[PDB]
């Protein structure tokens, strides 16, 4: 069978990403259908909302793919990837980091996967100018969206046979948001003792993190350290250019996305990384239960990348990333 | 002759301090330590406690501290001192070998609002808000201080990291009084980095950095992953300022707990940061000789405690030091 996927090209360097990892999937002859239709416009009626093209898409297709869309700094628009994780109750955010055998870093066989919060946190998009010159940004802690992570990750640590889960926070100095963060771990870690648990401070993560990640696994933060500590480790195994991540909700409906952003530096030129994109959509297939063709289309950049002589620019490379995807499609192919 | 006012803190903060006196003492250094206990101490006693340290500054305008702990102590104490900038320096140690070898960096982080003020509140049953503050006369004066530090220490870039594209309001503020004031430098290159962005390119590639300018958890979160980068804490030192006073710190503040009764704990990071201090009381000749016998006993790499890759113990570690420093002091 067929089935149709809602794609969201979005801003900067997200329309040749998506180009190219579209054009893998025609060459791995996926059983795959685009219903293209653009998020990246911000429309306000008081409230602010998804364009209903894009909306109907979702609440049809419930499979994403999607590209960056940019956020203006201190100005514009909220983030609409904030909109989207919000509107189609996107809470759980899944961002594997493993090492990519092929391409050399400092760092070997890193395999953590950073589950974070997706909904509440200090990615609330309330803020308040309390005087002239005193602003007041609002974080958001609650024990249902607490507790729903954590049974997720512990969930999540099953399906994929990790054997422990850190809860990451910084309840010494958020007592009582991070302190129910926190509570609402241990009381799932306590119901799921097939999994060992633990916990951490942040700071601690990322002073340990960069000195030595074998002492990880699954990790579990709300929004803001989730977010941080993800790219942190994208650091670790190439960059920005191949990490993947998936929001996913209740009911199977979710939203694959590579960690990046924008990349406003790169965007006119052919010099992106689509592996990121790319290896979103191979969680993607595995997510529709395509797991053949998600082996091949991940087998084939792997190889591709373990090769050489076609790199991108970001991981050592001249090859600009059409002829970096042209070689991961003719490898597919055979 | 100097009077120097000591907070041991939590933790191995009073066995690093002693490495500090044992250290001092051979070098002869002419500092005179003015103890205060303020970890941990009980509540009522707190506010009187705090006074003292307040008033013995007054009179000796430096310190050498631990790490402590309505709002904590470590915020009630900065906020009495006014100590509202940070500043940690990540510096490769020449026989220290990390992933990022040859690295120099300053990290200036301010550290009297945002997250930090423990101004929180349960709105529903389950419903937590936590308010982070940020204000332009804050903002204002630490964006002032990186710069002031880049055009003091001669250096050239000074890049401000916020998360300003989803928190407008509170990180603009922030982002836009560094903008205002990168102005007023107009020798001092400014640049501007989305935090997550930042900590990638910390690990990937931290040598284009330079300085950087961050409000209270972001520099929390920097302060680590950079000290991680250079051999950790035990290794990192930092120092925090007001108008009038200096206290030395370590650089990515831990108590190591685990470590305490244990002779496992690293006193590189606080003997270094006393050096720094020892530079601050305009005693170089003392500050210049105890730190590069540290890096010596480093370098050479007979004794080294188990963060960095030996087996001495804390003791061990601070009397190979104290040999060398007393010969140096002869020679
Ligand atoms: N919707 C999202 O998932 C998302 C995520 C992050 C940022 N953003 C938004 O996009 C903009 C990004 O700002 P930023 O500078 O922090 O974004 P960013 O993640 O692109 O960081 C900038 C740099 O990261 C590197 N990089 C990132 N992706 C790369 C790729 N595919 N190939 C090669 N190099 C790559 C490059 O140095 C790029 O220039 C903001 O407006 C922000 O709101 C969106
Ligand atoms: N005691 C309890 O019952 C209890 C309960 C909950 C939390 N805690 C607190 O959690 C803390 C542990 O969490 P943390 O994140 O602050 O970790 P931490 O205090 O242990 O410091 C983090 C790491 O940094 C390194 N480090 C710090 N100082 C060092 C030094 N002088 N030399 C060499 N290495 C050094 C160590 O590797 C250390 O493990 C405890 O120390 C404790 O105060 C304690
Ligand atoms: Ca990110």
């Amino acid at each position: 069978g067929v089935q149709t996927v809602t794609l969201i090209p979005g801003d900067g360097i997200g329309p040749e990403i998506s180009a190219a990892v579209m054009k893998i999937f025609d060459a791995a002859k996926a059983p795959i259908q685009w219903e293209e239709r653009n998020v990246t416009a911000i429309q306000g009626p008081g409230k602010w909302m998804i364009p209903s093209e894009a909306k109907e898409s979702m609440d049809k297709n419930k499979m994403g793919l999607k590209g960056p869309l940019k956020t203006p700094i201190a100005a514009g628009h909220p983030s609409m990837n904030l909109l989207l994780r919000k509107t189609f109750d996107l809470y759980a955010n899944v961002r594997p980091c493993v090492s990519i055998e092929g391409y050399k870093t400092p760092y070997t066989d890193v395999n953590i996967v950073t589950i974070r919060e997706n909904t509440e946190g200090e990615y609330s998009g309330i803020e308040h100018v309390i005087v002239d010159g005193v602003v007041a940004s609002i974080k958001l802690i609650t024990e249902g969206a607490s507790k729903r992570i954590a049974e997720f990750a512990f969930e999540y640590a099953r399906n994929n046979h990790r054997s422990n889960v850190t809860a990451v926070h910084k309840a010494n100095i958020m007592r009582m948001s991070d302190g129910l963060f926190l509570q609402k771990c241990r009381e799932v870690a306590e119901s799921c003792k097939d999994i060992k648990f633990n916990e951490m401070y942040l700071d601690t993560v990322c002073l340990n993190m960069v000195q030595d990640p074998s002492q990880f696994d699954v990790l579990v933060m709300p929004n803001l350290y989730g977010d941080i500590l993800s790219d942190l480790c994208a650091g670790l195994i190439g960059g920005l250019g191949v990490t993947p991540s998936g929001n996913i909700g209740a009911n199977g409906v979710a939203i694959f996305e590579s960690v990046h952003g924008t990349a406003p530096d790169i965007a006119g030129k052919d010099m992106a990384n689509p592996t990121a994109l790319l290896l979103s959509a191979v969680m993607m297939l595995r997510h529709m239960g395509l797991f053949d063709h998600a082996a091949r289309i991940e087998a084939a950049c792997f190889a591709t990348i373990k090769d050489g002589k076609s790199l991108t620019k970001d991981l050592g490379g001249n090859a600009k990333c059409s002829d970096f995807t042209e070689e991961i499609c003719r490898r597919v192919k055979d | 002759s100097f009077p120097v006012t000591m907070l041991p803190g939590d933790g191995v903060g009073p066995e690093l301090m002693h490495a500090v006196k044992e250290v001092f003492k051979a070098a002869a250094v002419p500092v005179e330590f003015q103890e205060h206990h303020l970890s941990e101490v009980q509540n009522m006693a707190s506010e009187e406690k705090l006074e003292q340290v307040l008033s013995s500054m007054k009179e000796n305008k430096v310190a050498i501290i631990g790490k402590i702990h309505l709002a904590s102590y470590d915020m009630r104490l900065r906020r009495k001192l006014d100590l509202f900038a940070n500043v940690v320096h990540v510096k490769s140690l020449p026989g220290y070998m990390t992933r990022h070898n040859n690295l120099d960096l300053v990290i200036i982080r301010e550290q009297t609002e945002g997250e930090y003020s423990s101004l929180e509140h349960e709105s529903a049953r389950g419903v937590i808000e936590c308010l982070k503050i940020v204000t332009r006369a804050k903002s204002q004066r630490i964006a002032k201080f990186a710069f002031d530090y880049a055009t003091k220490k001669g250096r050239g870039k000074v890049t401000a990291v916020h998360k300003a594209n989803i928190m407008k309001l509170g990180d603009g503020l922030f982002l836009q009084c560094c903008e205002e004031v990168a102005e007023l430098y107009p020798k001092i290159k400014f640049e501007t980095m989305i935090i997550d962005n930042c900590c990638m390119q910390l690990v990937q590639n931290p040598y284009q950095f330079d300085v950087l300018v961050m409000p209270n958890l972001y520099g929390n979160i920097i302060d680590n992953l950079a000290a991680g980068l250079v051999g950790g804490a035990g290794v990192v030192p930092g120092e925090s300022y007001s108008a009038e006073y200096a206290v030395f710190e370590t650089g990515a503040r831990h108590p190591f707990a685990q470590a305490v009764g244990r002779n496992i704990a690293n006193p590189t990071a606080m003997l270094l940061s006393a050096s720094n201090m020892l530079r601050h009381l305009n005693l170089e000749y003392h500050s210049s000789m105890i730190a590069d016998a540290v890096k010596k006993v480093i370098k050479v790499g007979k004794v080294r405690t188990s963060d960095m890759g030996g087996y001495a113990t804390c003791h061990d570690f601070t009397e190979e030091i104290c040999r060398r420093v007393k010969d140096l002091d002869e020679n």
